[PDB]
């Protein structure tokens, strides 16, 4: 059943890229210059041709306590590691 | 390698306004960041071109909902397009 | 022509790692413990089943000083910071 349409980019575009090889963004940025889906330099292929690619998993990290109701923890971040490694991506907001 | 956009103003902070940002240096883009006071210190401030202080006055979030005042900037610096992102104005009527 | 075998990891399997799907480390893993590549659990698929998906290129970030003949520098990194979004894999050595 339908619900909801979002007309913006989303937070989880990240694993959709991952498993179809799409950039996302790069292509909203295309699409708005001008350019259609399957000009050789936007790169999209034609709907018989995007596949799935294995599987993605997202997690959000964030400053919310879960020892404290979630409440969001504030100050300076003294260390900060993210991690790397095959199969790993990282879009970082204000953790540095 | 793009046709009518050469400078892209990112109308968000944080992991999204990265994104966007790293997307147009891919594609041969400039970038410009908004910051509110409060975010004079974020680190999507310092991936971007040129960053532009918004919303002066405004409470914290309601700087990054000033249109006129993010159009003026998007004016002043030659910006042919605005990323809105997600959430804040990205689905917002008056904005587009 | 043939010219020489290598029988360890190199340096540059990750750069296969990402065009076909398949982690090399924990495969070797794997072999040493007794099992065979098609188990299930260590899903190497059959040599029909493996694929190229995409194009992958590795540049190894050194100390090596050009403006010096290439070379390497030495002292604490008093600031290190690395990159990410869509498409992008680090894999750090002494670079903290």
């Amino acid at each position: 059943y339908f619900i909801e349409v979002n007309p913006r980019v989303q937070v989880e575009h990240t694993i959709t890229e991952m498993i179809t090889g799409i950039d996302i963004v790069q292509s909203q940025l295309f699409i708005a210059d001008g350019y259609a889906l399957h000009d050789q330099l936007v790169a999209i292929p034609k709907q018989e041709d995007i596949h799935i690619h294995g599987s993605a998993i997202q997690s959000r990290i964030t400053t919310e306590d879960p020892l404290n109701n979630f409440m969001p923890d504030t100050g300076r971040v003294d260390t900060y590691r993210s991690t790397g490694g095959f199969g790993v991506r990282l879009d970082a907001g204000n953790g540095f | 390698m793009m046709n009518r956009i050469k400078k892209v103003l990112v109308a968000n902070r944080g992991e999204i306004a990265i994104r966007v940002m790293r997307a147009c240096t891919e594609l041969k883009i400039k970038t410009v960041a908004i910051y509110s006071q409060e975010d004079t210190g974020s680190f999507h401030r310092y991936k971007s071109d040129e960053a532009y202080l918004v919303g002066a006055g405004k409470k914290p979030i309601d700087a990054y909902l000033d249109i006129e005042n993010i159009i003026e900037i998007a004016k002043e610096s030659g910006a042919d397009a605005i990323h809105p992102g997600y959430g804040f104005l990205s689905e917002n009527i008056e904005f587009a």
